[PDB]
């Protein structure tokens, strides 16, 4: 894979669907924010102002935390602290659930 | 390596027994009340998960050792295991061999003039198995990590030879499952002689004709004579007594122990609808038990042993042990389904030769066996299917091959069940090959 | 001396043990779904009519030959046999007092 | 039941197995329990792709 | 006590790179501890007896 | 399986024997008419790739069996062997040091008068051969799948060491072609003197000359004077009749044998001289022959190992039979080619002493051999590459060397073929590393 | 990874996939015309069959 | 072999999160008009330096 260093900058979760952003000569990294696209998971948990790295790898599904219950099929987004929700608004989709998760339980993706 | 352990650990209490002890009061647990120990035997009387070092009484800096180590030397044999025919070392196929009796001839001495070198062929049929089984359980054992746990070698090589028992278990564990596959394998097959029953599950009164339609038919397979039936080879063949095994599949026996007063209540060997065997559940639907023959079992052993391997970067070692076998059926035993419910009208229909090599304007009869379950009749459309020249067959299986046949024919017996908006064709199959001679022909008288 | 033959000559299967099982999800054949070669031992469990010449894996010019040929010496007894009262060499009437 | 461990977990941790019987009104959760020690590694990370 | 490993297919293909691949084996265990400890006192009165 | 495999599966049948003995009238087939089975033979004989499963002539049921396995060992040699040097166990690089002759000059105390103690330096010439070859034979021996396919442990045994057998046949093989490749390479190098030809395989007066031109050059080979005119180093050099070995082909032996030795009275007079051997032919185009010192071979022995290996979880072996070796060839060895493809006009340029190291504000003297085997003068132009300037050569291989260089010089000599607009250059090189000259000045006058 | 698929519709191979939901587990179908697939058929897969999605 | 991130010269002086364009000869340089964004890098770079960025 190909790793690269990031400075969290908001007490990241492990399971969490992150987002970034270009900030002093570094990437920060925090939870996504709701409705959205994100771009890396969290698979660690990094404090504030802890430094961290991220691994780019094309994965074909991720495993975050389900903010609600999902069936298997549903089209999910960002949700409430960067976990992974049910919609239908295709813009705000980046994956989709192939396994049943109840709110809390880790819920496996495949990126679209 | 933990530092916080409960003794409630993954243990869902219906109720307290020390609280119900001592709240008791001359009723339940009363006897428990004088049993000046109680406490302890309820607090630790299921064991624990994890051992939790505990201290000396009297020194409390001393601590408790570990006084004994168990090794529970466990088997799981295959409960079918009885069937295994040997094992072959060497080659791959097997070729079974059946003959088949010879039709009386009366006994006229004038006839006897020329018919002296008169040719009867024998009624032989084979059957081929194949090496079908090839896997391996890989496992690994962590020497000399190992050597902290134990203080005994005697403990230490116990613990190492319960895990390549515990490879063997593996083994047989799956044997089992392969050879129930096998039953289903011939049963989705419509192999077996099917019976229909009802469902013993409904009624007291269908479990108890389930028992007389074995019981029936245990005697059926073992009438010393023969029968043709119960086998898909539809060659006659009888069976010992010991040589049948009735295979129940669930709770079905039990059932039948204590439903069935007038049979199971007072029986339990071979003279009681033959061998009992009894498995966890056939999941397939309709099989609720199989009979047949100990020589229905193609089981062979083709390769068995235990490749080992040392890694010298990390301390272990790998075992493979392999299994290679030849499993199948063999088709000329008697074979029994008991499917309940719904069942086809005719579950297979057999020709008799089923490899057949005729002349070019030569014949052939052939002899189709119906396997009905409503045990009503039913007619065969005999038929011959592909080939050149359009040659056909009789109304009644003799097949004649035109003087020119030049290519491989089918022939099959097809028997329409169910409606004329939607026939079901059960279809028997034979193949034959056609052989050259230059005859001559073209158009007669 | 056949040149087409098919592994399910003459039998109407009621159905597909391989397809139900690959098709099962925890329930009925989930005991087999973990049968690492069940597909073969589904393909040929009944054993086959026909023995076409399968070649040896590793080197597929090599053919796997015939390992065991079984001769089925099964007898069938007559079930009254012990009522033979023995044999009368000459002679044809017999006359019961 | 796939348990997957942060690259930081510093304590030990608690697997349930949780079933509702009963109603929404009373549920009853029989729990299955297990433990899990962690074991440090060092290895790199933080966030990925 | 030591408990059954699933089987493997023989794909002698995979073998070449799956030599010393880890297996390890189902061993759970089980502790019991001495929990009983009582004592049966009892009164002799000899001579007595006599 | 294949299914439906034809007995024509590998044959191009030309005309269809049954059919031509079948419709044979007075024509020559008639006598295959009385034989019986002649369809089944010329249908059969042939041979058959695949195994085809084929039933009993009486009973259709039974599988015909095969009655006889036969393991056809090989053995393949490499003749080029003998020209092995041998084995050299520890080290690597091989050094070939030559020392040539020197150049008269005239007497004349007048000059003698100062030059007691100048130096003259001995034509000292070295070669460097490194190891080439260390590529390995790999096999898997899936042993226990091949105890599927032998019913035998004699056979299955012959089987298995005849692979082996073969990882020493691919040895022997390789080898040759290694030392093919040698020949090949120092001739695509144009390292051999050309001598030019026309095709043995032709007119008897091509084989002929051929012949004549061979027996000649052989005794230009070994005159006593030695002779510069077979050497990539353009050394003065002379071998012997028992050294030399003329390579060739069947071809040529045939040609020789039939239209020459046969009608010879004193066969002695036309046979090919030294010793003489037979190879599959050359690769490089227009090459017929090759004629050369048995020193012309450099080969040497390096390393030869079989490991063995067992992979117990995919049950085989792997045996690696590590083979180094190198491959070099002798450029002080005399060798010529015999050319019968077009040739350039020079084929080669040999020049200088090779390895020179001039100081600085020194002078050296070069030289160059022109390999003109097309028989023309061929003026030589010569350059100086590398330094800045002040640095050249006359013309006739006199090196000036400037005051002060920096650079590793490369001097250069050369032949133009073609045209002004095809300028073919022919290049000879030399090396010249530059010793400091601490003699001080900066600008003078 | 891969997960399984309950196909929807005589899926062929080399065709282009797109995924659904139904029951419970993810229906394949041909992709619609005009838009953006999500798998491609590796072989040819009967309206309510079960397989793979090799991700 | 979809790669998530690539190392590129760069053909200016480049910031960590900054958005990259092609530049000249095919080179890495600093954007700000999404259409001509391909990727961000994740390190600085001088000119003449490769710079590692994810894809997006």
């Amino acid at each position: 894979m190909v790793s690269f260093t990031a400075r969290a900058k908001s007490n990241v979760m492990a399971y969490r669907l992150l987002a970034y952003s270009q900030g002093d000569d570094i990437i920060e990294i925090s939870h996504a924010a709701e409705n959205t696209i994100p771009d890396y998971v969290a698979v660690k948990d990094v404090d504030k102002g802890d430094l961290t790295q991220v691994n780019m790898y094309p994965l074909a599904a991720w495993q975050v935390i389900a903010g609600s219950d999902i069936k298997v099929g549903d089209n999910l987004t960002t949700g409430k602290d960067g976990t992974a929700v049910p919609t239908d608004d295709p813009s705000t989709v980046f994956g989709y659930a192939v396994e049943e998760a109840q709110e809390g339980q880790l819920v496996t993706l495949v990126i679209s | 390596t933990f530092n916080d352990v409960k003794t409630s650990l993954g243990i869902t209490e219906s109720y307290d027994i020390v609280n119900a002890i001592r709240n008791s009061q001359g009723d339940n647990f009363k006897s428990y009340v004088p049993l000046a120990t109680a406490n302890n035997v309820a607090e630790v009387g299921a064991g624990i998960l994890i051992n939790q070092t505990v201290q000396n009484d009297f020194i409390t800096s001393l601590v408790d050792r570990i006084g004994l180590v168990v090794i529970r030397q466990v088997s799981l044999n295959n409960p079918l295991k009885k069937f295994k025919k040997g094992q072959i070392p060497l080659g791959r196929t097997i070729e079974e061999i059946y003959t088949d009796i010879t039709k009386e001839k009366q006994y006229d001495a004038e006839e006897a003039e020329q018919k002296v070198f008169e040719r009867e062929m024998p009624n032989v049929k084979t059957l081929f198995h194949e090496r079908n089984r090839q896997g391996f359980y890989h496992q690994t054992i962590q020497d000399d990590s190992l050597k902290t746990a134990f203080v005994s070698w005697g403990n230490f090589e116990s613990f190492v030879s319960s895990i390549i028992n515990a490879i063997y278990n593996s083994a047989e564990v799956d044997e089992y499952e392969y050879m129930k596959l096998l039953v289903d394998n011939y049963y989705s097959k419509g192999l077996f002689t099917t019976v229909k029953i009802d469902e013993p599950t409904s009624s007291t009164g269908a479990l108890t004709e389930f028992v007389k339609k074995m019981r029936a038919t245990a005697r059926k397979l073992t009438l010393p004579q023969g029968s043709r039936d119960w086998n898909s080879m539809a060659v006659r063949t009888r069976s010992y007594m010991e040589d049948l095994h009735l295979i129940i599949d669930a709770d079905l026996e039990a059932e039948l122990d204590v439903d069935v007063l007038a049979k199971a209540f007072n029986m339990n060997r071979t003279d009681f609808l033959g061998n009992v065997t009894v498995i966890d559940g056939f999941a397939s639907t309709g099989l609720e038990a199989v009979l047949v023959d100990k020589d229905w079992f193609m089981v062979y052993d083709n390769l068995h042993k235990m490749e080992t391997v040392r890694n010298p970067r990390g301390l272990y070692w790998n075992y493979y042990y392999h299994v290679w076998q030849t499993l199948s059926v063999s088709r000329f035993a008697n074979a029994v389904a008991f499917v309940s419910g719904d069942v086809p009208a005719v579950t297979q229909v057999i020709v008799s030769p089923n490899i057949a090599a005729v002349k070019q304007g030569g014949q052939q009869q052939f002899t189709a066996y119906v396997r009905a379950t409503n045990a009503k009749d039913h007619k065969v459309v005999w038929s011959v299917e592909g080939g050149s020249t359009g040659t056909a067959i009789t109304g009644d299986g003799l097949l004649s091959v035109s003087g020119n046949e030049d290519n491989q024919l089918t022939v099959k017996a097809t028997v329409d069940i169910g409606t004329e908006d939607k026939p079901k064709l059960v279809v028997g199959e034979a193949v034959v090959s056609i052989r050259p001679n230059n005859a001559s022909g073209g158009a007669q008288a």
